């Protein structure tokens, strides 16, 4: 048992989306209700949508009537969300979900999936990367800290890894910053052995949808 | 109830 | 149906005992359920109808029926920050706020680095420079950047990781924000950090051009 989403990315206001949630086999598709949860980056989460077993039926919540519509063929096992009409507040994280555990009513979502991303903007900016370099003053003993600046992108988020996903210990991506322009920043830094910086390399990849813009840049140690 | 009855 | 959780934030010891309470707008019967959800994943359903647990830790604890409904957790652990919704299931399915569940550890000192800008963001007008205050507790910190030994104001920025999982510790970080021309007029860069853990403000600092 298992939900995957799809469908989600970056859109201008009044465009149109269909999510699609598919179910692994394991699942019994047909036996229950299928749900739509959508969780804003900032704030909690929303009950959105449901269809029934068999698509006879279907409810919206009221932020969302008129303009959404649900639907499934059980034979693909497949449920789809389309979306019409789309503004800012539907930017969101959107799961799909399931309480398969009946009883007279039901509604406690035992199966959710990763969830889709839905940004609804009309403006992108790119990212400009630049290496946060391991210096003598940012080496405080045998540990040393390196990292990268993310900065002046819009909109939001930037998704940056270590070396393709294989150095993640030690990592922290803060928050990112409104600047005055009405851009965001971010640093993402790591700590390493202070002896390890002339034999090991580090690269922090750097990827914004919105604006196509992936990068990869090693973290040289200035000698310094 | 939107889940199928067993 | 409107839900309603309390309180919104929460600190506590490892091996405290939390209760969160959920208000419902309307009298839903026992139709509800406690969800957990760490930032990095999906929620995942801890109890459902009030009470039965499915959460499988057994020091979680569902209690509540008419618009009063409250979730307690038997000893805490640091595997539990997170952020707990409630949710009913009786006319149709509505969420509560949720309620942010930090954790209380001893006192940890924070590491201080320093990052002068980048030779690639200089050649484009425009230098930034970093101060990290790396796996600290508790979270308030006061980061002073001194430029020449003057104290400055109205150019940097701050920002704080949410606590982490394994060590419960905070992450912050300074960037203090000046054009080139700004910035070569200049020639030592200092970050004095003032916390608890700390007895005397350490102070990371370097010199332009080496």
């Amino acid at each position: 048992e298992q939900l995957v989403e799809s469908g989600g990315g970056v859109v201008q206001p009044g465009r149109s989306l269909r999510l699609s949630c598919a179910a692994a086999s394991e699942f019994c598709f047909s036996c229950y209700g299928m749900h739509w949860v959508r969780q804003a980056p900032g704030k909690g989460l929303e009950w959105v949508a449901v269809i029934w077993h068999d698509g006879s039926n279907q409810h919206f919540a009221d932020s969302v009537k008129g303009r959404f519509t649900i639907s499934r063929d059980n034979s693909k096992n497949i449920m789809y969300l389309q979306m019409n009409s789309l503004r800012a507040e539907d930017t969101a994280v959107y799961y799909c979900a399931s309480a398969t555990r009946y009883d007279i009513l039901t509604g406690a979502f035992d199966y959710w999936g990763q969830g889709t991303l839905v940004t609804v903007v009309s403006r992108r900016l790119p990212p400009s990367v630049f290496p946060l370099a391991p210096s003598s003053k940012s080496t405080s003993g045998g540990t040393a800290a390196l990292g990268c600046l993310v900065k002046d992108y819009f909109p939001e988020p930037v998704t940056v890894s270590w070396n393709s996903g294989a150095l993640t210990s030690g990592v922290h991506t803060f928050p990112a910053v409104l600047q005055s322009s009405g851009l965001y920043s971010l640093s993402s830094v790591v700590t390493v052995p202070s002896s390890s910086l002339g034999t090991q390399t580090y690269i922090c990849n750097v990827n914004h949808k919105p604006s196509n813009t992936k990068v990869d840049k090693k973290v040289e140690p200035k000698s310094c | 109830n939107p889940n199928a009855n067993p | 149906i409107q839900m309603t959780q309390s309180p919104s934030t929460l600190s506590a010891s490892v091996g405290d005992r939390v209760t969160i309470t959920c208000r419902a707008s309307q009298s839903i019967s026992t139709w509800l359920a406690w969800y957990q959800q760490k930032p990095g994943k999906a929620p995942k359903l801890l109890i459902y109808k009030a009470s039965s647990l499915e959460g499988v830790p057994s020091r979680f604890s569902g209690s509540g029926s008419g618009t009063e409904f409250t979730l307690t957790i038997s000893s805490l652990q640091p595997d539990d920050f997170a952020t707990y919704y409630c949710q009913q299931y009786s006319r149709y399915w509505t969420f509560g706020q949720g309620t942010k569940v930090e954790i209380k550890r001893t006192v940890a000192a924070p590491s201080v680095f320093i990052f002068p800008p980048s030779d690639e963001q200089l050649k484009s007008g425009t230098a930034s420079v970093v101060c990290l205050l790396n796996n600290f507790y508790p979270r308030e910190a006061k980061v002073q950047w001194k430029v020449d030994n003057a104290l400055q104001s109205g150019n940097s920025q701050e920002s704080v990781t949410e606590q982490d999982s394994k060590d419960s510790t905070y992450s912050l970080s300074s960037t203090l924000t000046l054009s080139k021309a700004d910035y070569e007029k200049h020639k030592v860069y200092a970050c004095e950090v003032t916390h608890q853990g700390l007895s005397s403000p350490v102070t990371k600092s370097f010199n332009r051009g080496e």
